[PDB]
RNA sequence: AGGGCUACACACGUGCUACAAUGGCGCAUACAAAGAGAAGCGACCUCGCGAGAGCAAGCGGACCUCAUAAAGUGCGUCGUAGUCCGGAUUGGAGUCUGCAACUCGACUCCAUGAAGUCGGAAUCGCUAGUAAUCGUGGAUCAGAAUGCCACGGUGAAUACGU
RNA sequence: GCGGGGUGGAGCAGCCUGGUAGCUCGUCGGGCUCAUAACCCGAAGGUCGUCGGUUCAAAUCCGGCCCCCGCAACCA
RNA sequence: CCUCCUAAAGAGUAACGGAGGAGCACGAAGGUUGGCUAAUCCUGGUCGGACAUCAGGAGGUUAGUGCAAUGGCAUAAGCCA
């Protein structure tokens, strides 16, 4: 595994100076095959480092599944709940623009205003890596629209996201694991 | 009464009779009615045979009815066909002439929508 | 045929516009005008580009 | 009897010189004529019917026979044996008669007719073709016209080919495009 | 539209290329921002590459072409539809 | 299991909170990396790259 | 430089045009106010069906031009129809401004001929030269108002009362 | 073993006697309101558990299969 | 009560054996004379579509029989007058 790691950085360095030297090399001679072969070559080693900080950035273990997101409103209230609907249409067009694949499997909308609560499915490669670390709780300050003052106040709203696992395969009962007595 | 394989109506002036057939409207009857040396406010009923024949040989000089559905259908296929931006509009039916979208467009767009 | 079940069915006279005059048996009684016959239809009778445009309306 | 006078007479010389045929006997024939409306919306008023059979005893001179449902379809909600339509057979003079109406003037006032498909035959050398307004034949009043009726119109002829039934209708300067 | 009297118009850039294209037969496609140039006659067999706001987009020019302008030809905005 | 992990969900209340948009300020910063942005509009519209990735790096 | 601000399943506000006969159309013919003009207003005349074009007066203006006001009135027609109501939309052919009218200008001609036959709950303005209705001008402005600002024509109903 | 059921999101009708899906809430759009509820004016949503048969035609009639209910399950 | 199998090539033959029906209908749906021939599919054809009516072809009873099943039925027992 250290050689896996250091040998992948030792011939990344390697080759991001051997290249460099091969650009000069080929910007200098205005070679225009021995360019495109660089660039072929700086390509391949940019997909290889994308692919090695792919696997540092998601090495946990469902990272790759699709993931649930749940969004439940605060201490704000009523201001909590548009703050959560904000939310809401946040990691909406964030997920719109990585191009995963989202729908309500369930939602609670205030009465006043926003929503008490959503459960959204998401879709796609590594959603659940990617998504991950925005659990936690959401701090919002600004002069809430439902106080009469328009005071600045805080509002709390919490989103959780955990991998869509699938159902465990329920087994028969193994008839040497019972013991049966009649009587 | 039968001019161009439409009957006209016999009750009405020639000019609207006239206006009746499809590419014929009120300056085309009225060019129609002086190159036939026949009023306007004569009914079609108070004509004699001759004279219809002559609005039929005036009426022959006009492209009218299957010829010029048939010509604007060319010329609208020709629009989509080639894929440029009114063909575009006359494919996904909105206005073709630069009119808004955001609100009415309600002619090309039919009936709402409903969500 | 039966008897007096069938509709009168006699000779009339077919004048056109184009001066075509045809004596057929038919059912209604007044003799025919035709402003059209077979003798006459532009698809009887067989009567029945860019580029070019854009050179003719922008000569140089 | 026109038509008929031109069929022995330029008809069966000209079809005997293109295919050749032995005997006179082997030259084509139009067997009859069939004028059919189907008035499925009848079910809902029969009065329709009666109409479209006066239409169609005015467009052929002759009466027609009303033809019935042949099994009952829930689709169309028909029952076996309720009257949904009219037809017409023509032979000999009247045949001869109506098509040289049809030919002459009927066709001449298809709104832009543009010609009859020479696809229509049925595989035998019968010609079958549909008009979509039944004032293209003048024996029906323009003004006394109550609903926009249509009828098919197929000419069943002894041709062995579509081959032979489209140069026999030709040979009658039919209007094929 | 442009007036009769004035005559067709067509930058002068693109003008030059055309012909330069023309004269050397090459078949390179023209890369051009000259959405406003009209369409003329020597143009058609070439492939013109038409500036639609962030990308050129290939065009090859046919007879039926002529007397447009090379930008009807170069959608300038994408829409798929709403609720999609 | 389920009742632990709600169990160990932290309170959606003062004083426990990832990441702090105040609007007022224009300001948004990222509690557990420090990241910090001033384009609230571009954060509330889905800019959250920023954000995630610093995340994922820090690890 | 090119694109967008002009997108378009949809929702709302402010308008314009109508759904006709107290009207539409055709011909003829009365009566305003206010204002703008020099890289401007542009007459006349000629050409064009027309938008316009060519030539070319006058005027920094109570002088010349924009620039016939329209509703009205007289005659004729339409005869209650989705119409000789409506004029959206679209096809073709053009004009002008402007380096440049594709995205994305205005206008003209020919064709086209949609919804709409008086609008649910609800809701707005107005007490007199007002409301309603009919024209006209200006700024912004190369071009591009159904918006806004202003000006005249015709010209009501009703107010018991709190 | 003998009976019942399964129909818009929920609760109930329509089955008997084949043709034709209703009510109440709920949902959506527009009103009212400073705003929400209430209220007012409009809309939408079920191819009838699942297969099969029968029929011109099945929510309906018949038969499986699945789920849910009742009862019964005794002398022993 | 009717039909088939069990039922062992005459009849008959049991079980809380295997499968289905009947408790009517029709004054024509009966008598006779005369005539006629199906299902299904393909091709062509106004609306008309998977399926209406029309024309031709292939096919040959795979239809039909008032209602179960069996045995019959073209000289038809099937369809029309
Ligand atoms: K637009
Ligand atoms: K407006
Ligand atoms: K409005
Ligand atoms: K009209
Ligand atoms: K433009
Ligand atoms: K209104
Ligand atoms: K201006
Ligand atoms: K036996
Ligand atoms: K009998
Ligand atoms: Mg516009
Ligand atoms: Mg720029
Ligand atoms: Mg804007
Ligand atoms: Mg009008
Ligand atoms: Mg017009
Ligand atoms: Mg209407
Ligand atoms: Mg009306
Ligand atoms: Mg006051
Ligand atoms: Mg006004
Ligand atoms: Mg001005
Ligand atoms: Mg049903
Ligand atoms: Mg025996
Ligand atoms: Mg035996
Ligand atoms: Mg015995
Ligand atoms: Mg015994
Ligand atoms: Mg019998
Ligand atoms: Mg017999
Ligand atoms: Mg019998
Ligand atoms: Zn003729």
């Amino acid at each position: 595994s250290l050689e896996a790691v250091v040998d992948t950085l030792d011939q990344m360095k390697q080759g991001l100076e051997d290249v460099s030297g091969l650009l000069e090399l080929a910007v200098e001679a205005d070679d225009e095959e021995t360019f495109n072969e660089a660039v072929a070559e700086l390509d391949a080693l940019e997909e290889k480092l994308a692919q090695l900080e792919f696997r540092r950035m998601f090495s946990g273990e469902y990272d790759s599944a699709d993931c649930y997101l749940d969004i439940q409103a605060g201490s704000g209230g009523t201001e909590a709940q548009d703050w959560a609907s904000m939310l809401e249409r946040m990691y909406l067009r964030w997920a719109e623009s990585r191009g995963f694949k989202t729908e309500i499997i369930k939602e609670s909308e205030g009465e006043v205003a926003g929503i008490k609560s959503v459960t959204i499915k998401i879709s796609g490669d590594y959603a659940y890596g990617w998504l991950r670390t925005e659990t936690g709780v959401h701090r919002l300050v600004r002069k809430s629209p439902f106080d009469s003052g328009g005071r600045r106040h805080t509002s709390f709203s919490s989103a959780f996201v955990y991998p869509e696992v699938d159902d465990d395969i329920d087994i028969e009962i193994n008839p040497a694991d019972l013991r049966i007595d009649v009587y | 009464a039968r001019i161009a394989g439409i009957n006209i109506p016999d009750h009405k002036h020639a000019v609207i009779a006239l206006t009746s057939i499809y590419g014929v409207g009120k300056t085309r009857s009225k060019a129609i009615l002086a190159a036939a040396g026949i009023a306007e406010d004569v009914k079609i009923s108070e004509l004699s045979e001759g004279q219809i024949d002559t609005l039929r040989d005036e009426v022959a000089k006009f492209v009218v009815e299957g010829d010029l559905r048939r010509e604007i259908s060319m010329s609208i296929k020709r629009l989509m066909d080639l894929g440029c931006y009114r063909g575009l509009r006359h494919r996904r039916g909105l206005p073709v002439r630069g009119q808004r979208t955001k609100t009415n467009a309600r002619t090309r767009k039919g009936p709402r929508k409903p969500i | 045929m039966k008897k007096d079940i069938h509709p009168k069915y006699e000779e009339i006279t077919a004048s056109c516009s184009c001066g075509n005059v045809m004596k057929i048996r038919s059912t209604v009684g007044h003799d025919l005008n035709l402003d059209v016959c077979s003798k006459c239809h532009p698809f009887f009778t067989g009567k029945q580009g860019r580029v070019d445009r854009f050179n003719k309306r922008f000569n140089i | 009897a026109k038509l008929h006078d031109y069929y022995k007479d330029e008809v069966v010389k000209k079809l005997m010189t293109e295919f050749n045929y032995n005997s006179v006997m082997q030259v084509p024939r139009v067997e009859k004529i069939t004028l059919n409306m189907g008035v499925g919306e009848a079910i809902a008023d029969k009065k329709l019917l009666d109409n479209a059979a006066a239409d169609l005893a005015a467009i052929s001179g002759q009466k027609p026979l009303i033809t019935k449902a042949r099994k009952s379809v829930a689709g169309f909600k028909i029952r076996q044996g309720y009257p949904i339509g009219c037809k017409v057979t023509l032979r000999g003079e009247r045949m001869w008669e109506f098509f040289e109406r049809l030919i002459t003037i009927a066709v001449p006032r298809i709104r832009d007719f543009r010609g009859l498909s020479a696809k229509s035959f049925d595989g035998r050398g019968n010609y079958s073709m549909g008009v979509r307004e039944q004032i293209i034949f003048p024996e029906i009043d323009y003004d006394k016209v109550d609903r926009v009726r249509g009828l098919d119109i197929t000419i069943t002829t002894t041709a062995k080919s579509d081959e032979e039934g489209r140069a026999l209708l030709a040979a009658f300067d039919f209007p094929f495009r | 539209p442009r007036s009769l009297k004035k005559g067709p118009f067509i930058d002068l850039h693109l003008l030059k290329k055309v012909e330069k294209a023309v004269e050397s037969g090459d078949k390179k496609p023209l890369r051009t921002w000259s959405r406003r140039s009209t369409i003329f006659p020597n143009m058609i067999g070439l492939t013109i590459a038409v500036h639609n706001g962030r990308q050129h987009v290939p065009v090859f020019v046919t007879d039926e072409m002529v007397g447009h302008k090379l930008g009807e030809f170069a959608p300038t905005r994408t829409y798929r539809g709403h609720a999609a | 299991e389920k009742q632990a992990m709600e169990d160990n969900k932290s309170d959606i209340g003062w004083g426990s909170q990832i990441r702090s948009y105040v609007l007022d300020d224009s300001r948004i910063k990222d509690l557990r990396t420090g990241v910090e942005t001033r384009n609230t509009q571009a954060v509330l519209d889905g800019s959250l790259d920023q954000f995630i990735e610093a995340s994922l790096k820090a690890g």
